[PDB]
RNA sequence: CGAAGGUGUGCUGUGAGGCAUGCUGGAGGUAUCAGAAGUGCGAAUGCUGACAUAAGUAACGAUAAAGCGGGUGAAAAGCCCGCUCGCCGGAAGACCAAGGGUUCCUGUCCAACGUUAAUCGGGGCAGGGUGAGUCGACCCCUAAGGCGAGGCCGAAAGGCGU
RNA sequence: AGGACCGAACCGACUAAUGUUGAAAAAUUAGCGGAUGACUUGUGGCUGGGGGUGAAAGGCCAAUCAAACCGGGAGAUAGCU
RNA sequence: CCCGGCGAGGGGAGUGAAAAAGAACCUGAAACCGUGUACGUACAAGCAGUGGGAGCACGCUUAGGCGUGUGACUGCGUACC
């Protein structure tokens, strides 16, 4: 469905941010695409009892919709929509319609 | 002892009349510039002047 | 909120709390007591909490220290109430609701 | 035991 | 029958290690890292604790239910530390009182 | 005073519920139309 | 650049209702002409739920009544300690069966439950706690009675019984 | 000796008051009858609905009895409200 | 962070487009219960309105004799099914 694995490039895209950067994510099947773009501080107090009472009132994810600038290669996007072919076995990913399997 | 037709506005209403609640006033006393509760020296220490109750 | 505290549940009925509140408005704020203080009935145990913490907000949510302050609101509302049975005449003559309210204490000025 | 107390 | 001012005190009679070796080692079961948490290099609050005390005048030693904001914004302005800072030490300090009287022998069982 | 009870474990069985159910056409029957018409989790026996 | 719904207002129709719009509201609605109805409530000692009334009224469960000093606690008439006082004692004591199924003990907490308060409890949450060759059940034995190979009956189901 | 006498337990219910939204869907209080007998009671068993049991009142058969309770025929029928 | 019993409950601050979304949490109507304000009201008889109607509180307008609320006094006058 999404395909895109960890450590996957990708770039910005929809709105915000944009144009940025970022990579490996933590996007899962179903799950959520982390990125490293997609981030405004955050809100949290001092909570934590241990040695380590910090206060969590900063850092933090923004999901944001898998629909993000594709892996990009050169420029941006390239839908990677295209399917490789008597590579592995369980999978076979291919890429933008550029080249073929990156 | 039924009753029959009962209503609940205006009527009763009326009774409560009767039914509201009162005010004290009374004093500090010359110790207690305050307190004193009502026709009592003052309960700080229950004391109208020296050693009754608890005091010096 | 022009300093509030207010209540919820607890229990303790309507007409039982807004019978002592009536005692106190205008003035009040120094009357934190006394007029308070000096009447018991469970009620009235229950709106001076409540008007300390209205008090005590006005070092919080706004400024002017304790000393001013008029208290132009008090006012309960009914409150849920609960429900329980009653073992009487073989089960005919059981409702009881346990009732409660709060007290919502206000202090502006004058 | 005064520090078994006060610091457990 | 206890307060700040003997509170105080068994801070001071820590001068014979302390703990360095004692405390240190009454926790074989270590919770991953309960250790460091509790000496903290032995100054990042240990000492931290006792000065914040120190600027605390003998009606504050004797009553802990008497200090408000005025005294707080005062003794971490002396010692150095913040307003929370302040407050922790009352906290762990109401927990004590609390402790230091449900007790006879030892308190064991 | 003695209001129609009196439990005893024992004087249930084949004198009443639990198991004896087993052992006739409608005592076997209930149990079908009791369990499977309407899942019961049952409890008969204790 | 705010739909349905809720609430106000203004205009409009003979009426059932119609529209325009303030505010609320947080996502949908549907001119028109036609089509089909779980099609329109004030009553049926109607059904379900919510809230009144009486009314802060009656009542707080055996008339064996309790007083005081300490402790704890935010607060003690009721809880812990103590001294008195009174009540039961073929029992209002002790043990077990039946039945119950953790109610036992310790620590805790007081929302709901205790016909009030509750720091207290058979309440909540934790833990802990019932150790058998001689006691009991299993187990041998059989009573009433039950079941019943084969068997005798009986449309079937099934009844009776060696 | 005795369906003997008096009288607790135990069994039963003649009278009055109270209760009658009760402490209680039959009791409490003061009296009352039997109390070695057709006595009284624990445990378990057996009789099933037109059927049982009955020192007989149509009484009792789980707060239900001139035909139990539960489910079904069932939306019985209702020239009545 | 602050009141409080290291309660309940709340008040700030912060999250958020919104907390007039705070977990009782969408929209939140009605009965029912309150606080505030304008007027009527303690010598007057009844289905409580309707017809007439002064005064009072606000709103009118370059008066022009009005709008909203409330309604003293007065003719009538026994709910619906
Ligand atoms: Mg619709
Ligand atoms: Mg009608
Ligand atoms: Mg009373
Ligand atoms: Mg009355
Ligand atoms: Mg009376
Ligand atoms: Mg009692
Ligand atoms: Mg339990
Ligand atoms: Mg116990
Ligand atoms: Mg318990
Ligand atoms: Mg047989
Ligand atoms: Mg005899
Ligand atoms: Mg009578
Ligand atoms: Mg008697
Ligand atoms: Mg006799
Ligand atoms: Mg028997
Ligand atoms: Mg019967
Ligand atoms: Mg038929
Ligand atoms: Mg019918
Ligand atoms: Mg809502
Ligand atoms: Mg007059
Ligand atoms: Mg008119």
């Amino acid at each position: 469905a999404a395909k895109i694995r960890r450590d996957d490039e990708v770039i910005v895209l929809t709105g915000k941010d944009k144009g940025k950067r970022g990579k490996v994510k933590n996007v899962l099947s179903s799950g959520k695409v982390i990125v490293e773009g997609i981030n405004l501080v955050k809100k949290h107090q001092k909570p934590v009892p241990a040695l380590n009472q910090p206060g969590g009132i900063v850092e933090k994810e923004a999901a944001i919709q898998v629909s993000n600038v594709a892996i990009f290669n050169a420029a941006t996007g390239k839908a990677d929509r295209v399917g490789f072919r008597f590579e592995d076995g369980k999978k076979v990913r291919f890429f933008k319609s550029n080249s073929e399997t990156i | 002892a039924v009753q029959q037709n009962k209503p609940t506005r205006s009527k009763r209403g009326m009774r409560r009349s009767h039914d509201a609640l009162t005010a004290v006033t009374s004093l500090s006393v010359d110790k207690t510039s305050g307190e004193k509760h009502l026709r009592h020296h003052i309960t700080a220490d229950g004391y109208y002047r020296g050693r009754k109750v608890i005091a010096k | 909120m022009e300093t509030i505290a207010k209540h919820r549940h607890a229990r303790s009925s309507a007409q039982k709390v807004r019978l002592v509140a009536d005692l106190i408005r205008g003035k009040k704020v120094s009357q934190a007591l006394d007029i308070l203080t000096y009447t018991n009935k469970k009620a009235a145990v229950l709106v001076k909490k409540v008007l300390e913490s209205a008090i005590a907000n006005a070092e919080h949510n706004d400024g002017a220290d304790i000393d001013d302050l008029k208290v132009t609101k008090i006012f309960v509302d009914e409150g849920p109430s609960m429900k329980r049975i009653m073992p009487r005449a073989k089960g005919r003559a059981d409702r009881i609701l346990k009732r409660t309210s709060h007290i919502t204490v206000v202090v502006s000025d004058r | 035991a005064a520090a078994a107390a006060a610091a457990a | 029958g206890f307060d700040l001012n003997d509170f105080l005190e068994q801070l001071r009679q820590m001068k014979n290690m302390g703990g360095m070796a004692s405390l240190m080692g009454k926790l074989p079961g270590m919770g991953q890292i309960p250790d460091n948490v509790k000496s903290q290099m032995d100054d990042k609050v240990l000492v931290r604790m006792e000065a914040i005390i120190n600027s605390m005048t003998m009606k504050e030693r004797a009553k802990p239910e008497i200090i408000k904001g005025s005294r707080k914004r005062r003794i971490a302005a002396g010692s150095g530390m913040q307003v929370q800072d302040v407050n922790r030490l009352l906290k762990q300090f109401d927990d004590m009182q609390r402790m230091m009287k449900k007790m006879k022998k030892g308190g064991m069982a | 005073m003695k209001r129609t009870f009196q439990p005893s474990v024992l004087k249930r069985n084949r004198s009443h519920g639990f198991r004896a159910r087993m052992a006739t056409k409608n005592g076997r029957q209930v149990l079908a139309r009791r369990r499977a018409k309407g899942r019961a989790r049952l409890t008969v026996s204790k």
